[PDB]
RNA sequence: CAGCCAGGAUGUUGGCUUAGAAGCAGCCAUCAUUUAAAGAAAGCGUAAUAGCUCACUGGUCGAGUCGGCCUGCGCGGAAGA
């Protein structure tokens, strides 16, 4: 029920540690071996999946952050101790960018995973390490490699199989008075919604229909009181996409007619994603009449072009969503990831 | 200073006992007594008070105000009294008063009796509503205190015990 | 009491679709448990809920369960009323142990 | 004009239907229905013409109907078919767009029935003119 | 002077290469009547209608009050076995 954001942050790699030159008095002693030994090794920054937490504020407050430098080496040969490994715990589904190699290196889906993604360096050499007779005297110092240069630039995207996407006020902020327990303020008035809702479905042991909702816009580049263009973002990971159609509003856009259009915004992006599945399914039937209802379902689904088996149900009033519920289930049973 | 020059007057009916610097308002509504630091000497002028302070002492006229301050509280304490009323927000939230003992059910393992001081009497109007009754505000508002500490209202839904004038800010932070 | 307890625990497990009930009886030949009880579940979800189930109605009819053992982990798990001891499995799970061996 | 009850307002023109897109049904939603468009909202709006967006308030206490009273529209959609230019600035004072003259909008502001700032009629023939100007234009006095 | 009791408005939801903006990251002149005073502007801050306060004016007690600098002597900066 609060604001979306994202942003980008600044990590240095650790950089190695240098190596010590050193000499040393015993009692009474003029001459020892020699003293110094290896540094440290850099840091190396992880990340981890975030289950228990939704926020992405902690990359505005914190932009800046230097892993610890390899501790030089000191005397009696000690050597410098690895600089601690700092552990960036990021919330799952962002996918991170580089300056240069902009490809990714993994995306964040289950929890319990860590991800490197810039290594440290490698640690000096003391003079001690280069005792010899060919110099017979090892002064010489031997400089950490850096670490590697990564800078990070992440996007969040919400992982649910299910999002809902469709006209104003039609019902897409509605969806989730269904069976689901999440309730975000919505109405019957414009857009009904600035932040997108999430909401979960137990229907039967281990199967989930956890349902995405989005905020769309009109006729593409267009907005009616402000509402962002860029919302698109948080859906496009959804293996089945749903879509409600205004359906009479009061003195709303027309009928499926203006429905051409909305074949566009899916491929306006980029392209659709390769056309993920799309399903037309409709809603507040309560308040008009089924036997209206058939003649206009049949012109809608038709008139735009679309052939396939379409859903008729109210989810203003919460009724019927379940031959949707275990026919979506059915699809991912029938259906695996491959 | 200009507080200190400013006469308080006492209603009919209230009894002003001087025993040097411990100054008694016995009247309609109970006995309060105070004692001073000893650097204000009251007058007993006509039916009002005043205060000044003495030479010697570089405070003079920054507690000579003072003792015109609480001597207000008093008057008033004993002719009309101090009400405060809090009132509980929140669902599992309960408050109810037996003799001198008050209950309480904020969300706890366990009930929680609280025991009032002599001169505080509490009611509660309804399930979620506490009223506070005294003659001194200094006693009424430790009590006050006392309850909202309990359940100090915490900013994001206001879940709690607070102040009927007080106001809870709610706001959005930690977005998702 | 045994009986009382069986019966009592046989008719709640098959209230939530308990598939798979066979009931034995170990007098005799172990000195540990006097009754046993068996069952199927499917998968994880549900038969946490069968053992969430039965240790609330333990708790409202007097009997305090003594152990239970299955965490974040619902390949097996139990909960123990004395006398007679509920064994809730994972019908792929089982296969891998005993039925009616013990 | 006394009072919490939350006067609102929300119009783009009178001579449509009142469509949707501009506005939506956001002119009440708290006991004002959407259908009362065509019976009291077309009462006097139809007599004379619809050419011109008109300030509407809600005014309803207790009952299913409304108890207002129509009053004067904006002075700023009076620039678009009566005076000149209909779209606007365009640059907004890089140069000068559009141009006014004292002899063009001195009846039409007159046309008010009643909404006055004084009974003085000099006073508000340049009170008008505070809409204009604000935009790039041009006085002729 | 600060308190307390009231006002805080009219074009005006100011139009504008304004994807919404009705005071706010953009946009401009920074003007124009009624009045005892009120800014196309002071802010906590909603997708906005919003909720409320303030810049100034009036009344109330009435004689001091308002906010800048120099300077001796004082405090912090000043934690180790």
């Amino acid at each position: 029920m609060k604001f979306v954001d994202e942003a980008s942050i600044l990590v240095v790699a650790g950089d190695g540690g240098n190596g010590c030159v050193s000499f040393r008095r015993e009692k009474y002693i003029p001459k020892g071996g020699p003293d110094g030994g290896d540094g440290g090794d850099g840091g190396d920054v992880w990340m981890e999946a975030d289950e228990n937490l939704n926020t992405l504020i902690d990359y505005r407050f914190e932009k800046s952050f230097r892993a610890e430098r390899g501790q030089n080496g000191a005397s009696r040969d000690c050597t410098g101790k690895r600089g601690k490994d700092v552990t960036i715990k990021v919330p799952v589904g962002t996918r991170v960018i580089d300056q240069g190699t902009g490809e990714t290196m993994g995306d964040m889906t289950k929890h319990g995973q860590r991800l490197l993604v810039a290594k440290g360096g490698w640690h000096g050499l003391g003079n001690t390490r280069f005792k010899s007779s060919v110099n017979r005297t090892p002064r010489q110092k031997t400089n950490g490699t850096p670490g590697d240069k990564r800078e990070l630039l992440l996007e969040l995207m919400l992982l649910a199989d299910v999002g809902m996407l469709g006209m104003p006020n039609a019902g897409k902020s509605t969806f989730i008075r269904a069976v689901s327990a999440a309730k975000p303020k919505v109405a019957d008035y414009p857009f009904t919604t600035l932040v997108p809702s999430l909401g979960v479905v137990r229907m039967d042991n281990e199967k989930s229909f956890v349902v995405a909702d989005i905020p769309g816009l009109i006729e593409g580049a267009a907005e009616g009181a402000g509402l962002g263009i860029r919302f698109l973002k948080h859906l496009e990971r959804c293996r089945v996409l749903l879509h409600l159609i205004d359906i009479d509003p009061i003195d709303g856009t027309d009928p499926v007619e203006n429905a051409r259009i909305i074949i566009s915004e899916l491929e306006k992006y980029s392209q659709d994603l390769a056309t993920k599945p799309r399903w037309l399914v409709f809603n507040k039937i309560d308040l008009l009449d089924k036997v209206e209802a058939e003649e206009k379902a049949k012109a809608i689904a038709e008139a735009l072009g679309w052939e396939d088996k379409y859903y008729l149900i109210s989810a203003a009033s919460g009724l019927g969503v379940k031959d949707l519920c275990w026919d979506v289930m059915t699809f991912i049973i029938e259906n695996p990831v491959v | 200073s200009r507080v200190a020059k400013a006469p308080v007057v006492v209603p009919a009916g209230v009894d002003v006992k001087i025993n040097g610097q411990v100054i008694t308002i016995k009247g309609k509504n109970g006995e309060l007594t105070r004692t001073l630091n000893d650097a204000v000497e009251v007058k007993h002028a006509d039916n009002t008070l005043t205060f000044g302070p003495r030479d010697g002492y570089a405070d003079g006229w920054a507690q000579a105000g003072t003792a015109r301050a609480l001597l207000n509280s008093m008057v008033i304490g004993v002719t009309e009294g101090f009400t405060k009323k809090l009132q509980l927000v929140g669902v599992g939230y309960r408050a109810a008063v037996k003799g001198n003992v008050i209950n309480l059910s904020l969300g706890f393992s366990h009930p929680v009796d609280h025991q009032l001081p002599a001169g505080i009497t509490a009611e509660c109007p309804t399930q979620t509503e506490i009223v506070l009754k005294g003659a001194d505000k200094q006693v009424i508002g430790q009590v006050a205190a006392d309850l909202r500490a309990y359940r100090r209202p915490e900013p994001y839904k206001g879940k709690g015990v607070r102040y009927a004038d007080e106001v809870v800010r709610t706001k959005e932070a930690k977005k998702k | 009491q045994g009986k009382a307890l069986q019966d009592f625990v046989i008719d709640k497990i098959d209230d939530l679709k308990g598939q798979d009930i066979i009931a034995l009886d170990v007098q005799g030949k172990s000195s540990i448990t006097d009754c046993m009880i068996i069952c199927t579940g499917t998968s994880s979800r549900h038969v946490m809920s069968i053992a969430d189930h039965v240790v609330q109605e333990s708790r409202a009819a007097g009997l305090l369960p003594l152990g239970v053992e299955g965490e974040n982990s619902a390949d097996w798990i139990v909960v123990d009323l004395g006398d007679v001891i509920v064994h809730v499995m994972q019908e792929e799970s089982r296969r891998l142990y005993e039925l009616e061996k013990l | 004009a006394k009072k919490v009850q939350a006067y609102v307002k929300l119009q783009v023109a009178a001579g449509m239907a009142n469509p949707s897109p501009p506005v939506g049904p956001a002119l009440g939603q708290q006991g004002v229905n959407i259908m009362e468009f065509c019976k009291a909202f077309n009462a006097k709006t139809d007599s004379i013409e619809k050419g011109l967006p008109i300030p509407v308030v809600i005014t309803v206490y207790a009952d299913r109907s409304f108890t207002f009273v129509t009053k004067t529209p904006p002075a700023a959609v009076l620039l678009k078919k009566a005076a000149g230019i209909k779209s606007g600035s365009g640059k907004p004072n890089k140069d000068k767009v559009g141009k006014i003259s004292r002899a063009q909008l001195q009846e039409i502001a007159q046309t008010k029935a009643a909404d006055m700032t004084g009974a003085d009629i000099e006073a508000m023939t340049r009170s008008i003119e505070g809409t204009a100007r604000s935009m790039g234009l041009v006085v002729e006095d």
